[PDB]
């Protein structure tokens, strides 16, 4: 795992060589971001429950997945799909806070895909579910951090996919 | 100079050498100098990738 500043100061290491002008600059510009990343962090602290709630809402209730047969059936399962969708919004949380999806890559996306298979549950529907939290964590956050948070809810959903 | 080439100028002396080519401009860098060839640190070398 890595933040932006981890991963240029370790891609420099790894060449070998000390910050320049272009490492530097991209320091500059997470720093530039860090208040913005701040700011949007602290609000998806505060209305995360509500976040996962509205998505599932609009996304993913009155289906064929919360009916008997969809995967979603049953308070068991229900719980486990709904804890999905917080872990997916807490990480990609910390991956805008960091500045870098590493942490999404190996805490979340590897085996992922291996273990929905072998559960059989919806990986369409959890792509709806991400985007549907997308949706509310942007008009929640604002324009620019929404966008922020959707690259990498989108990198998710790629790597689900 | 034939019967058809303009006269240039073929000699200089010394002086008149020296007003043109010593100046600060216009000075060669190996002309009246110890130029050491410049080389890249060994240890940089080493420690480059
Ligand atoms: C919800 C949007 C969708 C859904 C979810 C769902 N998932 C499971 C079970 C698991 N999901 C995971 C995935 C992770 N666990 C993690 O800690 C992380 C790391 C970031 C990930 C990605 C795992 C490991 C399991 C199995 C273990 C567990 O106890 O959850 C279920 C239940 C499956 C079952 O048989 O119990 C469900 C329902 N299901 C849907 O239909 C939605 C589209």
């Amino acid at each position: 795992m890595q933040d932006a500043i981890t991963a240029v100061i370790n891609s420099a290491d790894v060449q070998g060589k000390y910050l320049d002008g272009a490492a530097m600059d991209k320091l500059k510009s997470y720093f530039a971001s860090g208040e913005l990343r701040v700011r949007a962090a602290s609000v998806i602290s505060a209305n995360a429950a509500t976040i996962v709630k509205e998505a599932v809402a609009k996304s993913l209730l009155y289906s064929d997945v919360t009916r008997p047969g969809g995967n979603m059936y049953t308070t068991r399962r229900y719980a486990a799909c709904i804890r999905d969708l917080d872990y997916y919004l807490r990480y990609a949380t910390y991956a805008m806070l960091a500045g870098d999806a590493s942490i999404l890559d190996e805490r979340v996306l590897n085996g992922l895909k291996e273990t929905y298979n072998s559960l059989g549950v919806p990986i369409s529907s959890t792509v709806q579910a991400i985007q549907a939290i997308k949706e509310v964590t942007a008009s929640l956050v604002g324009a620019d951090a929404g966008k922020e948070m959707g690259v990498y809810l989108d990198y998710i959903c790629s790597g689900l996919s | 100079f034939g019967e058809d080439t303009v006269p240039y100028e073929r000699y200089l002396t010394p002086g008149g050498l020296q007003m043109r080519s010593a100046r600060v401009g216009s000075l060669r860098e190996d002309i009246g100098q110890r130029v050491d060839k410049e080389v890249t640190p060994r240890f940089v070398e080493l420690g480059q990738v």
